[PDB]
This record gives structure tokens, C-alpha cells and sequence, in this order.
């Protein structure tokens, strides 16, 4: 097998991929230039996991007893305890929608991430020798488009709320004469509380996004310039120190959705 | 990395599973948390 | 090739003063955390999320810059 | 670039974390859902008992 | 050739300087804000308040330079 | 030629910095107004008034910055 | 080339290390005058007389720095 | 070429921001921790774990940065 | 002609950087005049006069900086 | 040729920052333990067995940074 | 041609850089001093005499990097 | 030829950051000893014993810049 | 010859920056000698002493690069 390590390097960071005018498999030497050549190996493991995630707590949610509870019903009655303390402390209003997607978020976030844990080569290289695919990469959220369309479901969401709350008085008067108040501001106003919105959504997918891709390219780095005996000592410590980015990282698009809808919607 | 009609095909598994967390999961296991915290309270009452 | 070579120049001034804006604002926050937490700890649980409220504030600007930085350097190239 | 020597390499790495792992994490996760069944047990035995 | 190329430079020394400008504005100002929520648990509310209105005023004008460097890659390039 | 790259290389030193200045001055003046509001909670119109007599004098000389920066780049450039 | 391009490289240098040192300068002196209002709320008018006193002095060498900037790019370019 | 020698001065770039943002912000951080631990001894633990949480997020963003500094040095080309 | 034309971005450089200086210098040593006024309202002028002692000091190598910058432009450029 | 004049600059700036990083958050880090030891001696071995922890993270970019700089210097030459 | 700017450029660098030194680390002294004049102010005679001693300092070496900037302008021209 | 040029101005990079590293570094933890020394006298060679500590770890990595330095500029050029 | 001029260049950022750490070291360590002295004047020569011990390390580095850069001026130039 013919690899120079920056080629390795290389042929790790690129995706499987879709053509939509053909379905064809979108080769990695030469990307077409169209927008309809969907990431295959990004949206399988979404959507596995998210299966995955609704599997588990489908199943104890519909035995679920008030007695004294099994250990994994303990498990599941914990992460629910949780995501409604925060919601709970962060937002007040009478929404049955919010509660739900902070789990979903949580939960859904960080099993995307947990995998980024699994050694690099594993499922790469029973994708290439065993299905015969031509590349594979298995973090969602390390990818874009998957944290960019969590984040603009938010964004519709935080238009809903400030919309349905406060309509035609509420959502033009804070567009229109915060923070300067006198109308003569009113310009500067609609710029700067513009793209204040339009922030909330681009850091939400780009922090998760930025997190999760330097996360595995460091573990990219470590498996492919350095020799067999001398791996372990850098990778152990990356992947202790990555156990506490995962959870970070979930918890904290979770916690920023919720801030972010009860602003908007109080 | 590359702007892609994955956002698209994201954005409909995202709110699929929003929908059938939000109707069939919360709902059953917050039912039975009160359930159990309301037998507490009422434990309490006894006293 | 020339014109490559100034584009990674680029995403490194994005990439580390982002990295310093982002890096000393949390420290300074997280400080103050730490202080309050030390003063009151019964307090502990309702400063935490004070805390990931301002910090979600705090490293909102400095990543865009880090998202971009790396848009210029994947995509761009 | 012995391909082979990085799944070699990649493995003594994930056995060295999973040691690392199962002793750090797990009695963390395990304690607490032990804690939360005893005080369950605790507060149904208190509550039926008044 | 070398316009378009400087372009990209002169987009990130302006989102590299917002970023830092934003960090430290807001770490300093959300600092003091939760030290204040710590020594005065009961006025949480309206410190939160009275935050809001003035990390608005430490927004605006990071938001015009990022603003700005967002045109400057996108539009003229 | 060059030059007209140059004037978008000028503009955006003197915008970023500009952000700089301005985020960081009302940061540092915001952190001691809400310190002593968090102390005198009868006091927030009065401290706030002051605040904004003083956070008035902090933006003039970046905002004579940010508009000379858009003066270069959208007028002159 | 080369003289309209660093005449305005020039004035940016000038105005924007004009911006960081005359809002910092500022910032600084305004957080000590509103602690000191919050503490002496009898003293407003004689703490804000001398802060005009002292903040005429911080202004001023800045001052300096704005108008030669301006200069700079309307009369020399 | 020249190529080369200007990917391992980016690199190098990146590579000391990072080391700035990351020593400042911890070090700031782990002071206001140190007095916490002489002012609560029986709390260090307790003091130690939100430490934890908190230097997570001071030392995430340079790891970006330390990440992308090895990549355009080592394997780029 | 570009000898002449680097002497402005010369004399930007050294009255910049010595107007950061100044006025960051006087804004913390007037910092603690006012709050030392705050504490000692009967005091004023004597600390008023202590003041402008040392603001002379702080003021003597920034204004030799700026008059060197004044000369570089008008009287060598 | 230049190349290895530019690697010498190379490894010089990642140091360079390095340096101030490292010796700026240390210098931090020990105060707040000086000040600690000072209040109360009895705790000087618990405060530096505290002090020991903090400071390794404090240390850990930094050499990363100083290790990549005399890489460059030595081995890439 | 650009050797002699050359030197007006390294000079500018030099009283820059020296301008900031001198007037910050005088501020920073400055500042202490006033205060230990409101707290005691019989004293002030003697907190005086201290203070010109630890300025001379302070002062002496950017008075060097200044003394060496005049020599590169009037005697190296 | 020009290996000097950029060797001489690479070792001034690196010797000049370590010197801002380790003044301000023992600026910082040495001022934080002397105001112990005044808190508590008699207690000023313990305090003293934990000042040479913590300044070994701060001078270390500076040191290693400085030692550099002179190797660039005494056997590279 | 290109090598005078760039080595008076790298003889002013040497210095330059010397000049910086040094007085910002010594003016805080100096802030803090003053107010020690402010709160117990009996001891002013034993607070001498020490801050005459201290202030021997913080000039140490600088002034191997202040003696470093009159050498490269003087002698190599």
C-alpha cells in the first residue's frame, strides 16, 4: 500500500459522498461542483444515533414503573432529572416543546461526539476492505452541514418564539430602538441587533463544529506521523482530556438553546 | 469544509426526531418521575 | 504555490487571536466563578449556570473568527 | 508508511484508555445510580411506613 | 491575482481584533457581573438586567468590524 | 494595481483596533457600574445616568476611527 | 503607488493606536470615578469636576495623535 | 522554495498565540483558585472539580489552534 | 517618492505608541487620584497637587516621543 | 539560501511568545500563592501542593510550543 | 535612498516601544504612591523621597533606549 | 550576506520577548512577596524560601529563549 | 549595505522591548513597595532591602538584552 504519511493525512479528512444528478459515489480525487452531493457517512451515523438514543429511552419510558427503579431505569430517570433542572432554573413559560428538545439536543450531541473516541482507523478500514466504499469518516458533528442545520432549526425556533410572544409591537420595537433608544439610531439599531441574531445561530454550529473537527484531526496527526510504539503516550492523555470535551460540548448546546429560546420567548 | 444539501437532509431527521421525543418519550417518563415524587409528598403528609 | 502559501498566513492571524480573545475572556469569567464559589458554596449549582450563560456570550464572537479560519483553510486552501 | 503499524499502534492506545476508562469513569457513574436508587428505597420505605 | 489574495488578509486582522476586543470586553464586564451574583444572591435579576443593557453597548461595535470582515471575504473576495 | 488593496488593508487596522478600544473601555467601565450597582440597588437610575455621561466620552475617539474606516473602504477604495 | 497607499497605512496606525490608548485611558479612569460615585453619592458633582480635570489631560496627547491622522490623509494625501 | 518556509512561519504563528492564550487564561484562572483553596481548605476538592470544568473551556479554543499549527506544519506538505 | 513617504509612517508609529503610553499612564495614576478623593473628600487638593507632580513625570518621555514625531514629519519629511 | 534564515525567525517567534506566556501565568499563578502563604504559613505545603497541579497545566502549551520551536531549529534546520 | 529611512524607522521603534515603558511603569508607581498619600496624609513627605527613588529606576532604562534613538536620528542620520 | 541580517534580527525577536517574559513574570510574583513582607515581618525568609521557588519555574522558560539567543546570534552567525 | 541598516533595526526592537519589561517590572514591583511603606513606615530600609533583592532578578534578563543590543549597535554593525 502506497502512503506517504500527508497523503494518509489526506485521504482521512475527506467524506463519502452522494450525487444527487446521478447517484453516483462522488470519488475523492475529483469533487463535483454541485450543492446536491450529500455526506452518506455523516447522515448514517446521525440518523443510527439518533435511532439509537430514541430506542433506548422509548423502551424504558414505555415500561417505566414509580416503584423503586432498575438500575438502567435509574440510568435514564437521571439524564431526565437533569435536562429538566436546567430547563426548569433557565425558562418559565408554559412551552411543551422546549423541554424535549433540550434532550434530544443533549443526548443526540453526545453520541455524535462519542463516537470521535473510537480508534481512526477501525470502521474506515472495514468500510474500505469489507463493504468496499471508497473513504469514510464516522463523527457527524466534526462535519458542518450537520451542526449548521442544528443550529438553523434553532434559529427558526428563536423567530417562532420572538414572533408568536411578541408580534407586529414586540419583535420591530427591540429590531428598531435597542440599544440607542432615540430613533434617530434607528440604522444602527436594525445593524447591530441584526447581526446580534444572526450570531446566536452561526456560534452555536461553529463552536460544536470547531470543537469536534480539531478533535479528531488531532487524533488524525497522532495515528498517522507517529510509529506504533510511541502512539499511546501522546493519544491516552488527548483522548482523557476529549472524555471532558464531549460532555462540554454537548451540555453546552444544550444549555445555550434553552438561554437563547427563553430570552426570546420572556 | 464544503456547504452541502446534507443541511437540508439534516435538518429533516432533526425535526422527525424532535417530534416523536417530544410526544413519546417525555410525556410517559415524566408522568412516572411525579408520579413517584407525589407519593413522596404524600408520605410526607402522613406526618 | 504563491497564492496558497499567504491564504494559510491569513487563517493563522484569524486562528490565534481568536485563540487569545477567547482563552484570557473565559479565564477572567471563570475566575470570578471560582471566587464566588469559594465565598458561598451552597451557591455553587446557580453560579454554574450564570457562568455557562456569560460564556456562551463571551466566545460567540471569537468563534466565528476560529470558523472561519478554518473555512480559509480546508475550503479556500 | 506501514499502515498496519498505525491500527498496531492505534490499539495499544484504545486498550490503555479503556484501563483508564472503566477504573476512573465507570465507579463515578455506577455510585450515582446506586445513590439514587438507596434514597429512592429510602423515601418509598419512609413514605408507605407513615 | 495579489488583490484578491490581500483581501483575505485584510478580512482577518479585522475578525482577529474584533474577537479579541469582544473576549476581553465581555470577560471583564461578565466577571464583575458574577461576583456581584454571588456576594447578592437576591438581586440575580435585575444584575442580569442591568448586564444585558450594557454588553449591548460592548457588542456594537465588534459587530460592525465582523460585520465588515464578512463582507469583505464574501462579497469583493 | 495594488493600492487598492492597500486602502482595504489600512481601513481594517484602524477598524479592528477601533474594536479593540471601544469593547474593552466600556467593559472595564461597565464591570464598576454594575459592581456598584450590585451594592446599591436604590442607586441603579442615578449610577446609570453617570455611566452614560462617561461611556459617551469612551466611544468618541473609536467612532471617529470606525467612520474614517468606512470611509476608505466604501468611498475612497 | 506607493505614496497615496502608505499615507493612508499611516493614518491608520495613527487613529487606531489613538483609539486603543484614549478609550482604554478612559475606561480606566471612569471605573474609579462610578465606584467612587456608589460610594459617595453626595459627591457626584465634585467627583465628575475632577474627572473632567483629569480626563481633559488623558484626552488631550491622544488629541494630538486624531488630528495629525486626519491631516495626514486630507491634506498631505 | 519559499513556499515552505512561510507554511513553518504560519505554523509558527498559530502555535505561539496559542501558547500566550492558553498560559495567560490558566494562570489567571488557577490564582483565583489558590486563594479559594487558602480561603476553604476542607473545599479543594470541590473547588478542584469546577477548576476542571472551567479550564476545559479556557484550554479548548488554543487546542484548536495547536491542531491546525500541526497540521500546516507537519502534513500539509 | 518612497523615502519620504515611509518618514509618515515613521513619525505615525512613534506618536502612536507614545500616545497609548500617555494615556493609559495618566488614566491609572488619575484612577487613584480619584478614588483617593472619594475616600478623603476634605483632602482634594492636596492629593490634587500630588497629582500633577507626577503626571509630569509620566507626561516628560511620551512628550518628547510626540515632539520628535512632529519634527520627523514637518521638518525632515 | 533563505529558507533557513526564515526557519531560525520561525523558531525564534513560537519561542518568544512561548516565553512570554509561560513566565507571565506562572508569575500570576505564584503570587496568588505568595499572598495565600503570607495570610496563614501553616498551609505553605497544601498551598504548593496546589500550586504544583495548577502549574503543569499552566506549563503544558507552552512546551508544546518551545518543543515544536527547536524542532524547527535543530532538525529542520 | 532606504537606508536612511531605515534608521528614522529604527529610531521610531525604539522611543515607541521606550515611550510605553517609561510612562506605564510610572502610572502603575504613580498610582501607588497616591494612594498611600490619601491614606496617611502627614506621610507624604516621606512616601515622596521613596517615590523618586524607585522612579529613578524605573526611568533609567528606557532613558537609555531614548538616549540611543536621538544618537540613530541627529549623529547616524 | 543576508544570513546575518535575519540571524541578528531573529536572536533580537527572541531575547527581546524573553525579556518582557521574565520582567513582567518576576514583576508580578515579586510584588506579591512584598506586600507579605509588610503584612507579615518576621515571616521574611520563609517567604523569602517560597519566592526562590516559584521564580526558578518562572525564569526557567525564559531562560531557555535567552540561551538560544546567544547561540543564534555567538555560533549561527 | 542592507546589513547596516537591518542591524540597527534589530538593535531598536532588542531594546525596545527591554525597555518595556524592565520599567513595567519595576513599577510594579515598585507599586507595591510604596504601599507596603505606606502601611508600616517603620520598616521602610527592611522593605529597601528586599525590594532591592527582588528588583536584581527582574533586571537580570533585560539587561542581557539591553547589553546585547549596544553590542550589535556598537560592535557588530
Amino acid at each position: 500500500e502506497n502512503m506517504t504519511p500527508q497523503d494518509y493525512i489526506g485521504h482521512h479528512l475527506n467524506n463519502l459522498q452522494l450525487d444527487l444528478r446521478t447517484f453516483s459515489l462522488v470519488d475523492p480525487q475529483n469533487p463535483p461542483a454541485t450543492f446536491w452531493t450529500i455526506n452518506i457517512d455523516s447522515m448514517f451515523f446521525s440518523v443510527v444515533l439518533g435511532l439509537l438514543f430514541l430506542v433506548l429511552f422509548r423502551s424504558v419510558a414505555k415500561k417505566a414503573t414509580s416503584g423503586v427503579p432498575g438500575k438502567f431505569q435509574t440510568a435514564i430517570e437521571l439524564v431526565i432529572g437533569f435536562v429538566n433542572g436546567s430547563v426548569k432554573d433557565m425558562y418559565h413559560g408554559k412551552s411543551k416543546l422546549i423541554a424535549p428538545l433540550a434532550l434530544t439536543i443533549f443526548v443526540w450531541v453526545f453520541l455524535m461526539n462519542l463516537m470521535d473516541l473510537l480508534p481512526i482507523d477501525l470502521l474506515p478500514y472495514i468500510a474500505e476492505h469489507v463493504l468496499g466504499l471508497p473513504a469514510l469518516r464516522v463523527v457527524p458533528s466534526a462535519d458542518v452541514n450537520v451542526t449548521l442545520s442544528m443550529a438553523l432549526g434553532v434559529f427558526i425556533l428563536i423567530l417562532f418564539y420572538s414572533i408568536k410572544m411578541k408580534g407586529i409591537g414586540g419583535f420591530t420595537k427591540e429590531l428598531t430602538l435597542q440599544p440607542f433608544n432615540h430613533w434617530a439610531f434607528i440604522p444602527v439599531n436594525l445593524i447591530l441587533e441584526g447581526v446580534s441574531l444572526l450570531s446566536k445561530p452561526v456560534s452555536l454550529g461553529l463552536r460544536l463544529f470547531g470543537n469536534m473537527y480539531a478533535g479528531e484531526l488531532i487524533f488524525i496527526l497522532i495515528a498517522g506521523l507517529l510509529p506504533w510504539w510511541s502512539q499511546w503516550i501522546l493519544n491516552v492523555p488527548w483522548a482523557i482530556f476529549h472524555i471532558l470535551i464531549i460532555t462540554l460540548q454537548a451540555f453546552i448546546f444544550m444549555v445555550l438553546t434553552i438561554v437563547y429560546l427563553s430570552m426570546a420567548s420572556e | 469544509m464544503n456547504l452541502n444539501a446534507t443541511i437540508l437532509g439534516q435538518a429533516i431527521a432533526f425535526v422527525l426526531f424532535v417530534l416523536f421525543c417530544m410526544k413519546y418519550v417525555w410525556p410517559p417518563l415524566m408522568a412516572a418521575i411525579e408520579k413517584r415524587q407525589k407519593e413522596i409528598a404524600d408520605g410526607l403528609a402522613s406526618a | 504555490n504563491l497564492n496558497m502559501d499567504l491564504l494559510y498566513m491569513a487563517a493563522a492571524v484569524m486562528m490565534g487571536l481568536a485563540a487569545i480573545g477567547a482563552a484570557i475572556g473565559i479565564g477572567i469569567l471563570g475566575g470570578k466563578f471560582l471566587e464566588g464559589a469559594a465565598r458561598q458554596p451552597d451557591l455553587i449549582p446557580l453560579l454554574r449556570t450564570q457562568f455557562f450563560i456569560v460564556m456562551g456570550l463571551v466566545d460567540a464572537i471569537p468563534m466565528i473568527a476560529v470558523g472561519l479560519g478554518l473555512y480559509v483553510m480546508f475550503a479556500v486552501a
